[PDB]
């Protein structure tokens, strides 16, 4: 082994805006391989809390703006291998998403990894040798200014100074998986 | 960023 499987996820919104995550997506999260997970929020309920503690019994999750659990972080730093990793629901960040806000962030946060949540849209781009994740919704949740979403959700394969993330996708009705490599 | 693709199998959560 030796390798640090993180599962990044977040904004479920179960179940006032879905039951469940697809059943592909259940098939392939299964107990006994993720070491951590890092949740951006909106998941909505203990319910989906509980199912995430059956994947791994190292869970972190920051407070959305709809989840009903308001002991949540507002944001969270932790350290995973070489890597800082900051985590944020990215309601605050003004506006939706700007790059801009993201770096500003990651400044004061001082982290090697920035993971936000709450537009919905998967993204990782490496700006100034400085990684940003969005995971997307892990269950394809409308959410404001977008209905046509895109289930997805990240695997952070952490390993000395490398960070491999692969993305997982419901397209059609099959999962479509790609990987961005990320140096220290 | 250099977005590769994955083969079939050879992600983590599948072997
Ligand atoms: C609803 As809030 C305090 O997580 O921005």
């Amino acid at each position: 082994a030796g390798h640090r499987l993180v599962l990044v996820l977040g904004d479920l919104h179960i179940p006032h805006r879905c039951n469940s995550l697809p059943a592909k997506f259940k098939k392939l999260l299964v107990p006994g391989k993720i070491q951590h997970i890092l949740c951006t929020g909106n998941l909505c309920t203990k319910e989906s809390y509980d199912y995430l503690k059956t994947l791994a019994g190292d869970v972190h999750i920051v407070r959305g703006d709809f989840d009903e659990n308001l002991n949540y972080p507002e944001q969270k730093v932790v350290t995973v291998g070489q890597f800082k990793i900051g985590l944020i629901h990215g309601h605050q960040v003004i506006p939706w998403g700007d790059m801009a806000s993201l770096a500003l962030l990651q400044r004061q946060f001082d982290v090697d990894i920035l993971i936000s949540g709450h537009t919905h849209k998967f993204e990782a781009f490496e700006h100034e040798n400085k990684f940003y994740i969005n995971p997307g919704s892990a269950t394809g949740a409308y959410n404001a200014l977008e209905t046509n979403i895109i289930p997805s959700f990240v695997l952070m394969d952490i390993q000395a100074s490398t960070v491999v993330t692969y993305v997982y996708q419901l397209i059609g009705d099959d999962v479509k998986v790609e990987r961005i490599e990320y140096k220290k | 960023v250099q977005r590769e693709d994955v083969e079939t199998g050879l992600d983590p959560l599948s072997l």
